[PDB]
């Protein structure tokens, strides 16, 4: 119910936001609940180890 | 409101005067009762 | 400012509300007191009466005559005055020039019809110019008028709200 | 804002230097001439040349309806407005007369109520004085 | 997670972490703006406190420092023999709670607490331990 | 029909629906107290984990109440509504009919307050705000160590 | 974005102050003059220098009344008590001495600083003196019992300045670790920390009539409002190590710069109405140009500066100056002023 | 407007006088009933 | 009628004692504080407490909106039309 889907008079699906929680996760207290997947964490660890080896 | 304030002051003064008169009547009744008790005690002492 | 200075021992917020029978008895006593002595038309509390139309310093004699004509009407709300000659501003039709009519009379009738048509054409041209000015500036004029009316209504509402708040505060203190 | 004299927008709004009431200059001058240089609604004397300060601002643009775009239509509207003003003045005079009659009747009723309340208060005060000074005499039995 | 007045995630709980509420901590860019230019700021009162508040603070601070002077004077030169035979008792009304299993309401107690008579000849009982310094108070944001 | 009231907390936004056809008098009491700014600036004075988030006190103590029917009014238990889960808006009292200005968001199914408190609403939008309200450190008397101040609560419309 | 105020009343227009000119230069000290203290009746002043003497000079004549010895290192602090006939000196030899002015002798020692002591302030209403030094500590001492009643810790650098006022924050310690600490005197706890300065805070001052203070580090003077320590304004344009600061009863901020520079500012507006550079006594090096200490007299009409060419300079404001001869060159600029 | 203000003040004064007259009549009736009961009873 | 600085309808109009310009009370106070008690558009000093006179509106009479149906508005329109017709007639007579 935070985002609202409206088929306007031009027949296009618009999605209006009541809050500002969708654009930036400020005002969204579930920014802590984001969990990065295995591939991104592996990429970050690999890049840090690449800087170490450099 | 002005008339009610003036009437409240006048009625308070009248009620205070009436209460003072009632208290004076009660004090006079108490003094009369004390005098009657003293007279009864004096009569009982004179008869005995 | 009111001139009422009489003091009556009334405590509406303190004393109990009188019953309808008690109110009727009080009204009967007041009516008996009113029938006991005649009313005074020259009371100091009563203001002076309204002066006549001829005695009014601001009313003109033509205004007095108009007021007398309006008062003489049985229905002053529906008393509509006689309208002016609005048929002369309409389109002048072709006059029926009779065969027995003289040349001078027909020429005079044609000149009168032409003058009426010229006056109607001038009125129509003025109406067209006013309509052009309306089509030019009507949005701005309507917006300005609506803003002024809304501001006046808001000022009246604010004054009424302030008066109601002052009355409520006075009632609460009393 | 509106003129105090007429209730409409004044063409030349002027405010009193002591009262601060804005009104039309011609209406204020006529009121001062009729009331001998006295401000309307007040007992103070208002100078028409010294106590009146004009207000300089932008001209108020009246909304012109599209129906009153012709000279005959404007004349008919002016005649209707004059008739409505005359009827409103007559109704205001009748309402003022009725209000004056009602005020006189209310004043007579208030005087009657004051007299009746005075009589009732005197009777109640006499009864209260009799009850308060009611000395209890000796209730001797009927022998 | 809290939110502020306009509505954003409030991050002043990180700078204020470990500090009391009366501690003044500058933690936002709004603290870097002059007070006169600081948006919601009209009249600023820049007057010294009056003699009443000044003397009240003087009384409070000098009472605290007088207590400290008394402690320092007690520590600086002990009074030769450290005994006090004016051992006035202190009475305590102690209402027990429920503990160790059973939950029966025990009767409330009146307890007399008296200072113990100490030998005037006894030396200090325990050695002094050199413990390293604890960590400082949580440092403020660096407002350069 | 259900009418909306918006709690602007220092945790998020809570949009509550109010049940006019089931418990009316509590609902216009809530609407009148919210729209007047009376619930603007009070605290959520009691939070019990898995039981309750209760607030509405003008004094923030547990005794304040300024209902629009004087100082208190009566109970309106309708058996169609029962405390049955997380997030139910109810009007709390102390024993018999003593309804003041304290509201009571059930955080878990509590089927033992039925018939004692007036169920008169529901959290419509923003149940995560209430879940984070329940999970706050409260010290000894169910008052949180931090403050969960309410700022705005409006009819929206 | 944090909103600013666009009223154009956030910048006060500066009041006119006359420029200051050199009046006197007093030689005789054999070290850098680092202390200065005018007695409460405005008759004499007290200079402490690197030759570990304290010299008492008549203020009107600049004429050497007395020399007092007893320190063995550079005298850094000095305070004539307005309620007692006492003078208070601190030095780089860890010694905090109380001199009885009725006998001209040291009568008390306040021992406990682990290193050299840089500052020393008398509490305006209480019987307390406050020292700070190279040990990162502000010692708060009771006058009567010589007892160190508070140890103000929390700075990680040399406590270089310190002010005592009659209301909270009662102690303000600027340190060389670039922080300023606001201290409640009753508990010994830090009320607040200001970390706006990038370099070591060397100068502090309080306003005589307003409840505000000022701090100064190199290239930057900041004015703050008590008791919350809210940043009021910047004094900008003195690109030097600022050792000192002197506000007047007529709202004059004096910043003396270690390279020999001087700035006279209007207190309320932050406008620099004068920018001078001092001159060295003959025989000095270019590197010896520096204002090391400064004070105003009790009248406020004379600025006394002790300078690293071992001199004492008196400065008067120019009596033949008018707002037309020295016009204010300040205009309300419209700049973002990136903070 | 002056007449309407005077009429409103007169109506308020008339209502207050009616309430005062009702209260005075009730007090007088109570006093008369008390006096009659005291005369009938005799024993206080 | 509008404020000299704000440009909108003022709920609390005030008039200068030297210029007679109507403005808002808060706007006049802000302008006097900003320009050191100087009236807008005038180089003379204006006292906030003495040179500013508040405007009081009396609601004794019925309110007449400023529409085209007003009698004074109709009279002004008729006068403007008569003046325009007189000017056009004079120009046409000169051209003829």
């Amino acid at each position: 119910g935070t985002l609202d889907i409206i088929e306007t008079e031009d027949g296009e699906m618009i999605a209006v936001d009541k809050d500002g929680t969708f654009f930036s996760t400020a005002n969204a207290t579930d920014f802590a609940q984001h969990k990065p997947d295995k591939a991104a964490v592996d990429r970050l660890v690999a890049d840090l180890r690449k800087a170490e080896e450099a | 409101r002005a008339s009610e304030e003036q009437a409240i002051q006048r009625r308070l003064e009248a009620l205070r005067a009436e209460v003072a008169f009632v208290s004076t009547r009660e004090r006079k009744a108490q003094e009369l009762y004390r005098k009657l008790r003293d007279e009864l005690e004096e009569l009982r002492l004179e008869q005995a | 400012m009111p001139a009422i200075t009489t003091v009556h021992e009334s405590l509406p917020y303190i004393d109990p509300e009188p019953t309808p029978e008690q109110r009727a008895a009080a009204e009967a006593l007041i009516a008996e007191e009113r029938a006991k002595v005649p009313d005074d038309p020259y009371h100091a509390l009563l203001p002076p009466p309204l002066p006549p139309l001829n005695e009014s310093r601001h009313l003109t004699p033509i205004l007095q005559n108009e007021l007398a004509r309006l008062a003489s009407s049985p229905d002053p709300q529906a008393a509509k005055m006689d309208a002016l000659d609005f048929s002369r501003y309409e389109a002048p039709e072709m006059p029926s020039i009779d065969s027995s009519q003289s040349l001078e009379e027909t020429a005079s009738q044609l000149w009168e019809t032409l003058k009426q048509a010229y006056t109607a054409q001038a009125y129509l041209s003025a109406r067209r110019a006013h309509l052009a000015l309306l089509d030019t500036h009507g949005k701005n004029a309507w917006l300005i008028g609506n803003w002024h009316l809304e501001g006046e209504v808001k000022a009246v509402e604010k004054e009424l709200a302030e008066t109601k708040r002052e009355i409520d505060r006075v009632s609460l203190a009393r | 804002m509106l003129c105090a004299l007429s209730g409409e927008i004044p063409e030349e709004p002027v405010v009193s230097k002591k009262t601060g009431v804005l009104f039309e200059k011609r209406l204020i001058l006529k009121y001062l001439e009729e009331h001998n240089n006295i401000e309307p609604g007040t007992t103070e004397e208002l100078d028409p040349e010294t106590d009146l300060l004009p207000i300089k601002t932008s001209r108020v643009v009246r909304p012109r309806p599209p129906n009153f775009t012709s000279i005959p239509s404007l004349l008919k509207a002016f005649q209707d407005e004059w008739d409505a003003l005359v009827l409103e003045t007559y109704t205001t005079r009748e309402q003022l007369a009725r209000v004056r009659e009602e005020l006189a009747t209310a004043l007579y009723q208030h005087d009657a109520a004051v007299r009746v309340i005075a009589r009732l208060t005197r009777e109640r005060d006499e009864a209260r004085e009799a009850l308060a000074r009611l000395t209890v005499t000796g209730a001797a039995p009927a022998a | 997670v809290q939110v502020d007045s306009e509505g954003k995630v409030d991050y002043t709980a990180i700078a204020r972490q470990g500090h009391s509420s009366d501690r003044i901590i500058h933690a936002s860019f709004k603290d870097l703006i002059p007070l006169r230019q600081r948006a919601e700021a009209g009249q600023i009162d820049l007057s010294r406190p009056s003699k009443e508040e000044v003397e009240a603070t003087a009384e409070r601070t000098k009472n605290a420092l007088a207590a400290l002077v008394s402690g320092a004077l007690a520590a600086q030169k002990p009074k030769n023999v450290q005994v006090n035979t004016k051992r006035e008792a202190t009475f305590v009304k102690y209402t027990p709670s429920a503990q160790m299993g059973n939950n029966t309401k025990k009767q409330e107690r009146i307890i007399k607490i008296v200072e113990r008579q100490r030998d005037p000849m006894e030396p200090p009982k325990f050695k002094h331990k050199k413990i390293p310094r604890g960590p400082p108070s949580p440092p403020p944001p660096v407002m350069h | 029909m259900a009418t909306d009231v918006a709690l602007e907390t220092t945790m998020g936004t809570i949009i509550l629906e109010l049940y006019n056809q089931h418990a009316p008098r509590t609902c216009e009491n809530f609407k009148t107290l919210a729209a007047r700014g009376y619930y603007d600036g009070t605290i959520f004075h009691r939070v019990i984990k898995d039981f309750m988030v209760q607030g509405g006190d003008p004094t923030g103590t547990g005794r304040g109440g300024r209902s629009i029917y004087g100082d208190t009014f009566e109970d309106e238990i309708h058996p169609g509504l029962r405390h049955t889960g997380a997030g139910i808006l109810s009007m709390a009292n102390a024993g018999p009919n003593t309804n003041g200005s304290q509201f009571f968001l059930t955080l878990a199914p509590t089927p033992w307050l039925d018939g004692k408190h007036t169920i008169f609403g529901r959290v419509k939008k923003g149940i995560r705000v209430l879940q984070r309200m329940g999970l706050v450190p409260t010290d000894a008397d169910d008052r949180p160590k931090t403050e969960i101040k309410i700022i705005r609560a409006y009819v929206v419309g | 974005l944090v909103r600013r105020s666009e009223s154009l009343l956030a910048q006060p227009r500066p009041d006119w102050h006359p420029p200051w000119k050199l009046m006197r230069v007093i030689s005789g000290h054999l070290g850098w003059v680092r202390a200065l203290a005018v007695e409460p009746n405005n008759q004499w002043f007290a200079s402490g220098a690197g030759d570990r003497t304290i010299k008492i000079w008549d203020l009107a004549s600049g004429q050497l009344r007395l020399t007092l010895t007893g320190h063995i290192s550079t005298v850094r602090g000095l305070a004539v008590s307005p309620r007692h006939p006492y003078m208070f000196s601190c030095g780089e030899d860890k010694m905090v001495k109380c001199w009885d002015l009725e006998t001209n002798k040291v009568i008390r020692h306040y021992h406990g600083h682990l290193s050299g002591v840089y500052t020393l302030k008398l509490h305006p209403t209480l019987d307390v003196l406050v020292t700070g030094g190279r040990d990162g500590v502000a010692r708060v001492w009771d006058m009567r019992t010589r007892s160190n009643v508070h140890v103000l810790s929390g700075h990680t650098g040399t406590v270089a300045d310190l002010v005592c006022q009659e209301a909270d924050p009662q102690v303000i310690t600027g340190s060389l670790d670039s922080t300023v600490r606001m201290w409640d005197l009753a508990a010994g706890k830090t009320m607040g920390v200001l970390t706006h300065h990038k370099k070591g805070v060397r100068a502090l001052v309080t306003h005589p009539t307003e409840f505000t203070f000022a701090t100064a580090s190199t290239g930057s003077i900041k004015q703050w409002k008590c008791p919350e320590g809210a940043f009021m304004q910047n004094f900008e344009g003195h690109n030097a190590i600022i050792n000192t600061l002197a506000v007047n009863d007529q709202n004059v901020l004096f910043s003396g710069g270690d390279n020999g520079s001087m700035s006279f500012w209007d207190w309320k507006s932050g406008y620099r109405f004068q920018s001078l550079d001092t001159t060295a006594q003959p025989g000095s090096l270019d590197a010896e140009l520096g204002i090391m200490s400064s004070t105003f007299d009790m009248s406020g009409a004379r600025l006394i500066t002790g300078e690293a060419d071992k001199t004492i300079k008196i400065w008067k404001e120019d009596t033949t100056a008018t707002p037309e001869t020295h016009p204010i060159e300040w205009k309300p600029s419209l700049v973002r002023r990136k903070y």
